[PDB]
RNA sequence: GGGAUGGCUUGUGGCGGCCAAGCGUUCAUAGCGACGUCGCUUUGAUCCUUCGAUGUCGGCUCUUCCUAUCAUACC
RNA sequence: GACUAAUCGAACCAUCUAGUAGCUGGUUACCGCCGAAGUUUCCCUCAGGAUAGCAGUGUCGACCUUCAGUUUUAUGAGGUAAAGCGAAUGAACUUUAAAUAUGUAAGAAGCCCUUGUUACUUAACUGAACGUGGGCAUUCGAAUGUAUCGACACUAGUGGGCCAUUUUUGGUAAGCAGAACUGGCGAUGCGGGAUGAACCGAACGCGGGGUUAAGGUGCCGGAGUGGACGCUCAUCAGACACCACAAAAGGCGUUAGUACAUCUUGACAGCAGGACGGUGGCCA
RNA sequence: CGGGACCGAGGACCGCGCUCUGCAAGGAUGCUGGCGUAAUGGUCACCAGCGACCCGUCUUGAAACACGGACCAAGGAGUCAA
């Protein structure tokens, strides 16, 4: 016998999505290839967040994007691996280039009306395969009723 | 107790600023090997001079071989042994060819006759008896007798233990 | 096995019977080996053994 | 001597007052002061049960409390390392700034001429007589 | 003396655990003295 | 719905004191102590002082064992 | 408290009604991955509660910072052994200093300096606290190990059990009774103790070869009627004993020793002889 | 330098090497014989050597006690709603 005071630890992170979305499966295959064949940490972060569940992908609004676009970030490509929502409190949308998992209809319309560009994550992989000149944004994770009641 | 050797073990206390040249202590230890010899040396030194192994060091360990292992000698051994009553003196004699052989015969003798184990026996002196008149015990005195000669009655012959059956009844006369 | 000898054997990487390791002799290692003496046999290896 | 909140003290019950007194465990223990009183002091002492530690708080009269020298060696070594590293930078010679354990002794020769060894029997003959 | 953390947290500043028994004794003596004075006043009224 | 002291024991009292071979001690002469012994517990008397069931024992009928022997045998 | 259709300290029939039970019984395929626990702390107890601790699944965060039932070093507790007193003085003496385990501390997240304030404190701008700025990367300041991180979420059993070594506190005619740590068991198979909750060895996927541990080698039974030196003869020896019987016990059993004593100036055992006189001492 | 036992995982080449026409160097090949069927192998029944308590269930810490089980087939117990 071998005395094992310590225990070998099985993985406590997602290795694959629980979702059955076929397009998400194709995106996961593409970003698995990118994370394997590139040095860019952006690709690994994007792959890991593609694995994530919905409460771990809180929505990001246009006002949050506009806040993070200030101070030299106006020309960077905004990357969100959640839903980009519209904020009607923001009356003037700045010109921006946003790549997201999905957009609401009003957010897409307001970005295109302000003159920015809307992309999917496979288009982001085509144009910035190393994540160059990107601004990676996450939504407020703790802004949930369950988290308030914890 | 075992295939014993005699070792000269010389040790000392570790030198300090107050005592740059400490005294050397020498002992003659009967032991199966050098590790046991040094352990017995430090045990006796702790019992006598209050010098510990941690504050001391071994200067020399040498084997003391017998000068004449082909010469028959008589040995006197003064020992002290511990029983449930306490510590008892004993003088015994052994007819051997070496001091080590006499000491092993002594250990076997003590174990057989008084159930004294190795750790309860302190060997104080082993001497070679210089003259025949120095022999005190009758069991050595009968052996040092002039013109000693005896027969060997009732000698069981050496028969192989793998030969179970014999065709003739053996004799006990040679 | 009591917890202190168990911890010393774990730190010496002697997790299985007939496991062996090389140790540099210091006081800090010699006292550990002296504590785990009821479970170990140790000594000074020569070049052939090494 | 006065004590302040946060310093480190040792507990030592001295004299005939250590006779049947109920809490013998805290004698010889070192803790941190949390409360100060003219004749007493409040000490935090940690106890080990299995794998975890628990915190106990005691009140000790000031005649059984002394200031500790627990961090004195650490502060002395920090100061000495600072001055030795400054001197090493001044003189351009590296020096050893780390404690090392005690090494095995090296080979050496011990003379015999004025230090002839004394042969000892397991008991002393002068005690035998 | 062992000290409970909750009791020392609820303890007012300046006071010590070495005067608690004297405080309890003073409260008991005060109650007994008040009862004795009431008995004395009633007996004097009678 | 549960539930239903033991390789014990046997023939010689307790308490208090003394003695005591011995054990210890011998910079302290204390403390244990077998064997004993001493004190408390009617001239063969009196018959005019019986001192508390919580605890349960029995008998047939029949067999065998122990010896710590009442009888028989021997000494 | 009898009888009232085999039913009576309250008949029989149907319904409410699938009445309630905390108590009893039972509760249905396989494999794989983990895997436990018995006063920790608080509450009036029993016909009591929570709660710490120990577990599993998900995740997430830079799975980042390192941490550790261990040693060493410094300093406590234990100064307790010990050496000396040709050092002083006399366990309480000390230059020095035990063993077992044991507390605290051992860095850039740190150390120090300087400036002010103080509503702390101090005789006091004095200490300390709070800020401010600066210096110290020339080595980041013991060893060894390091698939050992952290934070949430949800879920589950157990949370005043048994045995034992050690330490400690009490006791009895003798038994024994409390605590503290640790180990084992309840949950656990295997080799050995002939046998078995608590003993020894050793922890377990399915197989082949080799070597061992505890324990064994006269046969049952795998392995020696193996070797060396002794001891012992028991009218139910002894071989797993330590406890009791049980004592400073009784033995003309047998060995090995220790002390004292006698001995050619003749010891110990014997045989041959002497064993006398005052004197039938005094009293009775 | 002999004598014996158990094993042969992998499946183009790649590598480290060496004593370098090649090799014992990142895992067995070469030669030969009998048989080609119940011969090997398998299943069942029985003998033999060794091994091996009757299952739940309850209790406590555990055993013991206690309770259920003559046998077989078919039902037969964590469901639905808010």
């Amino acid at each position: 016998g071998i005395d094992l005071r310590w225990k070998h630890v099985r993985s406590s992170h997602r290795k694959a999505p629980k979702s059955d979305n076929v397009y998400l499966k194709l995106l996961v295959k593409l970003y698995r290839f990118l994370a394997r064949r590139t040095e860019a940490p952006f690709n690994k972060v994007v792959l890991r967040r593609l694995f994530m569940s919905r409460i771990n992908r809180p929505p990001v609004s246009l006002s949050r994007i506009a806040r993070n676009l200030k101070n030299g970030n106006e020309k960077k490509t905004v990357v969100v691996v959640a839903t980009v929502t519209d904020d009607n409190r923001l009356l003037q949308v700045p010109k921006m280039e946003v790549a997201a998992l999905r957009f609401t209809a009003k957010a897409r319309a307001r970005i295109e009306a302000a003159g920015g560009r809307t992309l999917t994550l496979d288009q982001l992989a085509l144009e910035k395969p190393t994540g160059a000149n990107t601004l990676l944004l996450r939504g407020p994770k703790n802004a949930r009723e369950a988290v308030k009641h914890f | 107790m075992g295939r014993l050797q005699e070792y000269q073990v010389i040790g000392r206390h570790l030198p300090t600023e107050a005592n740059p040249n400490p005294a050397l202590y020498r002992m003659r230890i009967f032991a199966p090997n050098e590790v046991v010899a040094k352990s017995r040396f430090w045990y006796f030194l702790r019992g006598l001079k209050k010098v510990k192994k941690a504050t001391g060091e071994i200067v020399s360990v040498n084997v003391i071989s017998e000068k004449h292992p082909l010469k028959v000698k008589n040995f006197g051994i003064w020992l002290r042994y511990d029983s449930r009553s306490g510590t008892h003196n004993m003088y015994k004699e052994y007819r051997e060819t070496s001091r080590v052989a006499a000491v092993e015969a002594m250990y076997a003798d003590m174990a057989a006759r008084h159930r004294a184990r190795f750790r309860s026996i302190h060997i104080l002196k082993v001497v070679e008896l210089e003259k025949t008149e120095d022999v005190k015990r009758p069991y050595i005195k009968q052996l040092v007798a002039k013109n000693l000669s005896f027969p060997l009655p009732h000698r069981v012959p050496k028969i192989s233990t793998k030969k179970i059956f014999s065709a003739k009844r053996p004799s006990t006369f040679s | 096995i009591p917890p202190k000898p168990r911890k010393i054997l774990q730190l010496l990487r002697l997790r299985q019977i007939n496991n062996g390791v090389f140790v540099k002799v210091t006081k800090a290692t010699a006292e550990m080996i002296k504590i785990v003496e009821p479970w170990v046999a140790y000594g000074y290896p020569n070049l052939k053994s090494v | 001597r006065t004590y302040r909140v946060g310093d480190i003290v040792d507990i030592k019950v001295n004299g005939a007052v250590q006779k049947g007194m109920p809490h013998k465990f805290y004698h010889g223990k070192t803790g941190v002061v949390y409360n100060v009183t003219k004749s007493a002091v409040g000490v935090i002492v940690y106890k080990r049960v299995k794998h975890r530690y628990i915190e106990k708080r005691i009140n000790v009269r000031i005649e059984h409390v002394k200031p500790s020298r627990s961090r004195e060696d650490f502060l002395r070594r920090v100061k000495e390392n600072a001055e030795l590293k400054k001197k090493a930078k001044a003189e351009g010679v590296p020096v050893q700034l780390k404690r090392q354990p005690a090494m095995p002794r090296e080979a050496h020769t011990v003379s015999i001429a004025d230090n002839k060894p004394v042969t000892l029997a397991p008991v002393a003959y002068e005690t035998t007589i | 003396i062992e000290v409970s953390a909750a009791k020392e947290a609820m303890r007012p500043e300046g006071t010590s655990v070495r005067g608690d028994k004297r405080r309890e004794i003073r409260a008991r003596v005060k109650k007994n003295q008040k009862q004795m004075l009431r008995n004395q006043r009633i007996a004097a009224e009678k």
